[PDB]
RNA sequence: GGCACCACCAGGAGUGGAGCCUGCGGCUUAAUUUGACUCAACACGGGGAAACUCACCAGGUCCAGACACAAUAAGGAUUGACAGAUUGAGAGCUCUUUCUUGAUUUUGUGGGUGGUGGUGCAUGGCCGUUCUUAGUUGGUGGAGUGAUUUGUCUGCUUAAUUGCGAUAACGAACGAGACCUUAACCUACUAAAUAGUGCUGCUAGCAUUUGCUGGUAUAGUCACUUCUUAGAGGGACUAUCGAUUUCAAGUCGAUGGAAGUUUGAGGCAAUAACAGGUCUGUGAUGCCCUUAGACGUUCUGGGCCGCACGCGCGCUACACUGACGGAGCCAGCGAGUAUAAGCCUUGGCCGAGAGGUCUGGGAAAUCUUGUGAAACUCCGUCGUGCUGGGGAUAGAGCAUUGUAAUUGUUGCUCUUCAACGAGGAAUUCCUAGUAAGCGCAAGUCAUCAGCUUGCGUUGAUUACGUCCCUGCCCUUUGUACACACCG
């Protein structure tokens, strides 16, 4: 009902926090990335960016009308005043989400580490990242349990910066000995960023020298 | 029911878009010859929420300290009820909100 | 204590390499000079650089500067 | 991975993972009767 | 569990037509806003259906997210003694959006 | 060799000595659930527990045991039940009692599922610690057969592996610094009836000189942005000038300045690591245990507070730089609701108080609110006295919250008025709006703040130095260690 504006702008972030987890649990297996959500008049625009746009949108877009009816009737929404659509995420190898889900799907195929990490410390790079380094812990049929770190290209760690080229997911592996933790840390190359500083703090770029030319003594060019 | 004294209320928490549908409100109330008061801005309110770092009760008593900043501004407005609804769709924007009160 | 760091200091060197005749003694005339010569990412690395340039002009008008 | 081998094919088999994904991936991108009614009838 | 024929029906004619229920996580809830009968009935009552391959559940949040399998739509057809038109309604095929 | 108020010097406030609050051990217990034990366990688990919380104890219910089977089953597989007994109970829990419902369901098999049950020495994630110390790394070149080494250093300097410089190294990367947030400046822009002011309408009191204090003002359909708010910018970069220095990095003085300690303060924070702490945050988890007389869940009552004792974080105080009694009377950070399940609550009226009642405002720069806070200051009483310091312990009574206050939730009134007369050996924190007092708000929260997180009022003494103690880092060195001295 009557709602404060301190408890409104809590409560729409707080609705997406949760609505952002129930993808991730649902919609897993399709590389989920992350999800928009874009108020307007009489609509509620929902964009969701996925590695495969088809696993949602399948069967004559069966899942998606299916998942859509999932938000209004736990939200008391009216069922017009939602709108859902499914967008591929542009570039599929600077996003750590699609990456994490990604790794997860390969280490529960039973792939070894080995092959599988190298397989999204060279597809992050193909993809043009900045650097991008990868930790791994759990247990492996040993008992002891070990953590091991892949890193590659060049990575910034402290300060501001930090918030705005890099991108984290973090997701637990199920397996039939324990859980296997995977962090996917992606630096983006600040050149190709199109809303915050297009270049690192400490990065100074100098001009060139206009210089060298030719000076004669003093005549005057009348127009 | 025409020429009316209105109020917008503009809430959000980010700066950059909410000056922009303030500034792009206030162009088309330029060109347009309306009689216009602000942008006014409301003293930020800074929503803090101090709590333990430690999942559990072990280490040194170490706190985190986050911050939700809310920016509120009110612009009145000198026109008939129509023509400020329209301008509303033309400054849409997803993370501002808009309560319009006579 | 007041060090200036390896980022400002080979930046400022640099300038004097390259742009020596347009500039001079003064830090306000250097901090505007250094504005449309260099992109600068923060306001603040932008008057470190200058203050440092106009230290080493101050100190090559009498005598020869190591590194320049 | 704790050996001189199956980490020389974890890099190898590794990377021809991603060369075929990228170039796959970059394909994929370039080619881009009711139920409430039946209870109602029974007048 | 012990559920009435008539309270179990109105659980089927939900979770059909709207093949997607949703479902608070707390048993003494006198009325799910949705199916009149117990909030618990319905956890129960879909655990069923879940459990013999008709319906996936998804849990998240304190909350039951109930959707009915294409196999799911075939039960209901015969159990219910229903006419043999299908498609609830999120079958339909209202077709997605570009 | 070097750095450091989690080290010291000069000092300040102390703690340890008293009473009490609270945590830990112990003792006790029907249970007094439990984790943590040097820093980095002990006002810590946001852990201020009447019920819940709850995991403990003494008892009582339910299946909320899905599903494939097999058995039983309409001539009824089963569920609910008045009355009496039973029970703590108007629990059909169970027992006499025959009624009701109808294949949902009862028994066995598998299979589940749920566990604040065990294992944090099986794990993820998170956090703490080494350490926010200043450290770490590769390309080419040089040395070595190699593992490796130099670069990464004698010296000076810095908060800093940060810089100068020396240089078989040269040129770089992470970390540091840059970065981000906040506080201090802007009569220079942009506006503001949810901010303020001068004028102006209308209007009050005091001396009449036209003056001095106000109220009113959402139509005065005024003027302005200095104070208030916040967005775009500007502004400090050690700027200029003196000294020292390898005349280098720098340092110390002045002048200007809002700001010249990284301008003050924080947030983030590298390469690896610990059997550090949590499965008592998770519908995070592997395995083990239990799974119907439950270790699940719920209901009742008790306990987590229990008291010969040892220890830690603190609060009151030991008086006169003070207690009371009147009077003066100034902040900032913040929070706030609807058919609820009840928020912040002014103003009026009762009441010594605590508190009660009736209206109204506020989903909030609008109202609570100028939160008229406390220390503080003035004038009085007291007069070195266990005194009017101090307010435990206890008796009697009055209200609030809550289903429920007994083992007093808390508040108020009268009475009792205890140790304590400045604290041994030891030991903590701290360099400027800082320490110390002094309160206020937010969190927990129906009630309870001697607790934390912040905020502001008043506001110092003493260094601006050193390696003497203590801890850590580096270099050299020894090693029979490499699971690395817990060897
Ligand atoms: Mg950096
Ligand atoms: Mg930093
Ligand atoms: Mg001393
Ligand atoms: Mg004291
Ligand atoms: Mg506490
Ligand atoms: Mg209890
Ligand atoms: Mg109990
Ligand atoms: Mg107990
Ligand atoms: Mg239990
Ligand atoms: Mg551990
Ligand atoms: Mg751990
Ligand atoms: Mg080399
Ligand atoms: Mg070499
Ligand atoms: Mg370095
Ligand atoms: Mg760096
Ligand atoms: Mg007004
Ligand atoms: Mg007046
Ligand atoms: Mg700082
Ligand atoms: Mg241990
Ligand atoms: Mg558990
Ligand atoms: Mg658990
Ligand atoms: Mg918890
Ligand atoms: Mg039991
Ligand atoms: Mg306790
Ligand atoms: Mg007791
Ligand atoms: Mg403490
Ligand atoms: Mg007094
Ligand atoms: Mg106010
Ligand atoms: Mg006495
Ligand atoms: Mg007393
Ligand atoms: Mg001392
Ligand atoms: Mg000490
Ligand atoms: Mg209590
Ligand atoms: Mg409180
Ligand atoms: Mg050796």
């Amino acid at each position: 009902a009557i709602l404060s504006k301190k408890k409104k702008l809590v409560a729409d972030g707080v609705f997406y926090a949760e609505l952002n987890e129930f993808f991730t649990r649902e919609l897993a297996e399709q590389g989920y990335a992350g999800v928009e959500v874009r108020k307007t008049p009489s609509k509620l625009e929902v964009i969701v960016k996925a590695s495969n746009t088809q696993g949602v949108l399948g069967e004559q877009g069966r899942r998606i009308h299916e998942l859509t009816s999932l938000i209004v009737k736990r939200f008391k929404l009216s069922p017009e005043g939602i709108a859902i659509y499914a967008e591929r995420v542009e570039e599929r190898g600077l996003s750590a989400a699609v990456q994490a889900e990604a790794l997860k799907a390969k280490l529960l195929s039973g792939l070894p580490i080995r092959r599988a990490a190298y397989g999204v410390l060279r597809f992050a790079m193909g993809a043009g990242a900045k650097g991008v380094e990868v930790v791994i812990s759990g247990k492996l049929r040993a008992a002891r349990a070990k953590s091991q770190k892949y890193a590659d290209g060049f990575m910034i760690h402290s300060g501001q910066p930090t918030r705005d080229f890099i991108d984290i997911a973090i997701r637990h592996v199920l397996m039939r000995q324990g859980v296997l933790g995977i962090k996917v840390k992606i630096m983006k190359d600040p050149a190709a960023n199109r809303f915050g500083p297009r270049a690192l703090p400490d990065a100074v770029k100098i001009a060139e020298a206009k210089d060298e030319d030719e000076v004669i003594p003093a005549p005057t060019v009348k127009s | 029911q025409q020429i009316h004294k209105i109020r917008i209320t503009l809430t959000s928490t980010k700066v950059k878009q909410l000056e922009n549908v303030s500034a792009n409100i206030i162009r088309n109330a330029a060109q347009y010859n309306i009689v216009k008061k602000g942008p006014v801005r409301m003293p930020t309110k800074v929503l803090k929420i101090t709590t333990r770092k430690t999942p559990n009760g072990e280490g040194s008593k170490t706190w985190d300290a986050y911050e939700m900043r809310i920016h509120k501004r009110v612009i009145d407005l000198q026109a008939p009820a129509s023509t400020v609804k329209r301008i509303t769709q033309i400054t849409i924007e997803p993370g501002v909100d808009v309560e319009v009160t006579i | 204590g007041r060090v200036r760091t390896k980022t400002v200091k080979r930046a400022s060197k640099v300038l004097i390499e390259r742009f020596y005749p347009k500039l001079t003694l003064d830090f306000e005339t250097n901090k505007r000079l250094t504005s449309e010569i260099a992109v600068i990412q923060s306001k603040r690395l932008r008057n470190k650089i200058a203050g440092y340039t106009t230290h080493l002009m101050k100190r090559i008008q009498k005598g020869p500067v190591r590194g320049i | 991975g704790q050996s001189d081998k199956r980490e020389l094919e974890g890099e190898v088999e590794g990377t021809e993972d991603a060369e075929a994904e990228l170039e796959a991936e970059a394909e994929e991108n370039d080619e881009s009767y009711l139920a409430e009614l039946e209870l109602s009838k029974q007048e | 569990m012990l559920i009435p024929k008539e309270d179990r029906k109105k659980i089927h004619q939900y979770l059909f037509q709207e093949g997607v229920v949703v479902a608070k996580k707390d048993f003494n809830q006198p009325k799910h806003d949705e199916i009149d009968t117990r909030n618990l009935f319905v956890i129960k009552a879909l655990q069923s259906l879940t459990s013999k391959g008709y319906v996936k559940t998804q849990f998240s949040w304190q909350y039951y997210y109930y959707t009915l399998t294409d196999e799911g739509v075939e039960f209901l057809r015969t159990e219910l003694n229903i006419p043999e038109g299908i498609l609830p309604l999120t079958r339909l095929k209202n077709a997605p959006a570009e």
